[PDB]
């Protein structure tokens, strides 16, 4: 659910 | 800093060698909600630096006097043994469910007679 | 070790455009994510937004849309950040600041700040 920001 | 999305005292303050606690309140969306929580210490005139990490997690190098916790909707930095150098500003933040970063106000952590 | 450096102080008045730099070394920079942060003199942290250094795509805060860009050259391993329309109120250190594996949302290593200062005349 956490977004992976790369 | 007191309009910030995450809650912080404005001020907090100790003597040396003892241990102070500095809370950070936010919402089950954001620090209650995610192991994304992160403090900053940030001396006059430097970039904030990293001290503690989803949560309580310490980056090498930075001294086992700083950690980290929570419960339910707020984080706490704890600070033992204080030292003079450790006056400075400290900053929360988190992750949250909109996809965004939010800090909190900051606090001015004071050491009484350093 | 890990090293992000920032371009040099900003003087500018109203309307003007500045494009601040900030080159990363000691790690593979399209590897980790950038971030942007604000902080106005006296005042608090302030999340700009980040960009992915494999897509080039930026993400802006709410607050941040519209006069703002985040961009890349990564054949010299470098973030940009362009500020449009400097109005009086972007007087501020901005940071950029590397988001640490695996998801960006800690920030690990942080430029020195690029002090930009929007002069209005009182």
């Amino acid at each position: 659910d956490v977004v992976n920001q790369n | 800093g007191s309009q910030s999305a995450l809650t912080q005292p404005p001020s907090a303050s100790g003597s040396p060698g003892q241990s102070v606690t500095i809370s950070c309140t936010g919402t089950s969306s954001d620090v209650g909600g995610y192991n994304y929580v992160s403090w900053y210490q940030q001396h006059p005139g430097s970039a904030p630096k990293l001290i503690i990490y989803e949560v309580s997690k310490r980056p090498s190098g930075v001294p086992d006097r700083f950690s980290g916790s929570k419960s339910g909707n707020t984080a706490s930095l704890t600070v033992s043994g204080l030292q003079a150098e450790d006056e400075a500003d400290y900053y929360c933040s988190s992750y949250t469910s909109s996809s965004t970063l939010v800090f909190g106000g900051g606090t001015k952590l004071t050491v009484l007679g350093g | 070790q890990v090293q992000l450096v920032q371009s040099g102080s900003e003087l500018k008045k109203p309307g003007a455009s500045v494009r601040i730099s900030c080159k990363a070394s000691g790690y593979s920079f399209t590897s980790l994510s950038m971030n942007w942060v604000r902080q106005a003199p006296g005042q608090g942290l302030e999340w700009m937004g980040w960009i992915s250094t494999k897509s080039g795509d930026p993400t802006y805060a709410q607050a941040f849309t519209g006069r703002f860009v985040f961009s890349l050259d990564t054949s010299v391993n470098t973030a940009y950040l362009q500020i449009n329309s400097l109005e009086a109120g972007d007087t501020a250190v901005y940071y950029c600041a590397r988001g640490q594996p695996p998801v960006g949302w800690t920030f690990d290593y942080w430029g020195q700040g690029t002090l930009v200062t929007v002069s209005s005349g009182g």
